């Protein structure tokens, strides 16, 4: 375990957070470039963190071109390293660097197509991601985009329960979750992707709420306040209030103006209120929107 | 569900891979089925104390059978293995695990916190972090979607039988989780509603009633003898109203097979 670690040359820090730190690193023997995640294992004295337990066990079942590959795990006494395939950039930064020009629509399509393929693989292997947001989506110079950061991911061979402390950042959070649903379903990841799709197209976040209630209202104000006919059950859901303003559904061509009929169709189905009716990743892949998909390469400003 | 099928197919593949060695207990110098039975019974009790999901319990046992399948352990260490297994199972399945301190407490401080963390490390190494194993519970869940009218009493009784099968390495090590679930499901459906393994699950699982028979016979026998069994924590757990008192239900005298 210590020899392995000595085979790595740390190049530069590319990520940091509560979880620990990620370095670009080089295998000194093979030359392979790699992302080294260091989890600090003395910080609490609670053993291997649950996020690491889940990320590792779930990620090694998930080998797919559009999921960032876990290459290796090194577990010493006081350190835990995960070795991931290395990508060039995250989508959040890319979108921000693309503000002036916009992400070209073909590249947007290619990205969504790949993310859906990656998501469909997750779900068809009973893994929920649960944290799909631009910064957790990684891209390379060849045009690939891949799901990353499975710190909140969960197997659902048995239904996954909702936790207040372990939720996606607000903007990409599905309405079920905001309304207090009991279990997560695959539909929450599809919702996040739809939000991200919209944000790539318009260059603004779709539903940038300030709080849980404000987030709901931004959703209601755009998609219309849901009722029993749209979403059988809404009014019974825990955090639903009858005092909710009843907004009408905004015209969808005015919500994502750049999008054609197929794109508007796909996004509508990804943002369907009723989780049972929200389109699955697999069915989305078959949507006519992706009829002509190609694989453009981004202009990565580095 | 939309992936319901792909997930079943996949669980059916993983359950073959994450499967312990059937004959591992006779290759253990010092421990025995009876001791494992006592350990699993204890873990059910612990699960009840800290109010843990049933899935946690099944995962912990799967980790233990895999660990013991390749590592010799002495009596005095068996419980440290199971304690670490439960901790890992909790970390994996629970919304948030009990603290390590709690797992040291539940052992009467037989082991130090340090021994628990080191054993957790060892178990992770020996299982190679492959913790997302298929369980009877997971297959039962998939199966339950196939009750035309959903019945909560059938589900409790199926859980109850599936949970009992964890206790006795003989004969249940020799059966796949999907098979134990199939037998527990039909048996619970049969006792409660008088109906049998449904054709829709025959098509889904490829298991016939004929195919389930050997496990059915065993499971029925474990159901009959349950009140006599030396381990009782599960029967206790399942006479609570949370489970419709299904462990009080009288098993059929014979299956109509
Ligand atoms: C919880 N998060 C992670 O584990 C994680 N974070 N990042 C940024 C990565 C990970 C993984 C899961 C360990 C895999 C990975 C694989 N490749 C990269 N590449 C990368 C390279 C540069 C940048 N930057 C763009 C944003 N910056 C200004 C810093 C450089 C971001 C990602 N990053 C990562």
């Amino acid at each position: 375990p210590l020899v392995d670690m000595e085979n790595f040359q740390k190049v530069e820090k590319i990520g940091e957070g509560t979880y620990g730190v990620v370095y670009k690193a080089r295998n000194k023997l093979t030359g392979e470039v790699v992302a080294l995640k260091k989890i600090r294992l003395d910080t609490e004295t609670e053993g291997v963190p649950s996020t690491a337990i889940r990320e590792i066990s779930l990620l090694k079942e998930l080998n797919h071109p559009n999921i960032v590959k876990l290459l290796d795990v090194i577990h010493t006494e006081n350190k835990l390293y995960l070795v991931f395939e290395f990508l060039h950039q995250d989508l959040k930064k890319f979108m921000d660097a693309s503000a002036l020009t916009g992400i070209p629509l073909p590249l947007i399509k290619s990205y969504l197509f790949q993310l859906l393929q990656g998501l469909a693989f997750c779900h068809s292997h009973r893994v929920l991601h649960r944290d799909l947001k631009p910064q957790n989506l990684l891209i390379n110079t060849e045009g690939a985009i891949k799901l990353a950061d499975f710190g909140l991911a969960r197997a659902f061979g048995v239904p996954v329960r909702t936790y207040t402390h372990e939720v996606v950042t607000l903007w990409y959070r599905a309405p079920e979750i905001l309304l207090g649903c009991k279990y997560y379903s695959t539909a929450v990841d599809i919702w996040s992707l739809g939000c991200i799709f919209a944000e790539m197209v318009t260059r603004r976040a779709l539903f940038p709420g300030d709080s849980e209630i404000d987030q709901l209202f931004r959703i209601f104000r755009t998609l219309g306040t849901p009722d029993e006919v749209v979403w059988p059950g809404v009014t019974s859901m825990p955090d639903y209030k009858p005092s909710f303003p009843k907004w009408a559904r905004q015209d969808f061509s005015k919500v994502v103006p750049p999008l054609d009929e197929d794109g508007r169709s796909l996004l509508s189905q990804m943002l369907h209120y009723d989780p049972n009716k929200r389109i699955s990743a697999k069915a989305a892949l078959a949507h006519p929107f992706f009829q002509d998909v190609t694989k453009p390469v981004p202009h990565l400003r580095l | 569900p939309d992936y319901h099928e792909d997930i079943h197919t996949y669980l059916r593949e993983m359950e073959v891979k994450c499967k312990p060695k059937v004959g591992y207990m006779k290759k253990q110098p010092d421990i025995t089925n009876s001791m494992r039975a006592i350990l699993v019974d204890w873990l059910v009790e612990v699960g009840e104390e800290y109010k843990l999901q049933n899935e946690t319990l099944h995962l912990a046992v799967n980790y233990i059978d895999r660990f013991l399948s390749s590592m010799s352990v002495l009596r005095g260490k068996l419980q440290l293995v199971g304690t670490a297994a439960m901790l890992l199972a909790s970390k994996f399945e629970e919304i948030y695990p009990p603290e390590v301190a709690e797992f040291v407490y539940i052992t009467d401080d037989t082991y130090t916190k340090k021994q628990v963390l080191r054993m957790e490390h060892l178990v992770l190494k020996v299982l190679t972090f492959d913790l997302a194993a298929p369980t009877v519970n997971q297959f039962l869940t998939q199966y339950f979607l196939h009750q035309q009218p959903a019945n909560c009493k059938v589900e409790s009784l199926a859980m109850f039988l599936g949970e009992l099968s964890l206790i006795d390495a003989d004969p249940y090590l020799k059966y796949l989780p999907s098979v134990i679930a199939g037998a527990a499901f039909h048996l619970a459906l049969y006792t409660v509603t008088g109906q049998s393994w449904p054709e829709s699950l025959i098509r889904k699982t490829g298991y016939t009633l004929e195919s389930l028979k050997p496990c059915l016979m065993d499971l029925h026998q474990t159901y009959l003898k349950a009140p006599q069994h030396a381990q009782q924590s599960i029967r206790e757990k399942y006479k609570n109203s949370k489970y419709h008192g299904v462990s009080l239900l009288n098993p059929p005298e014979t299956l109509n097979l």
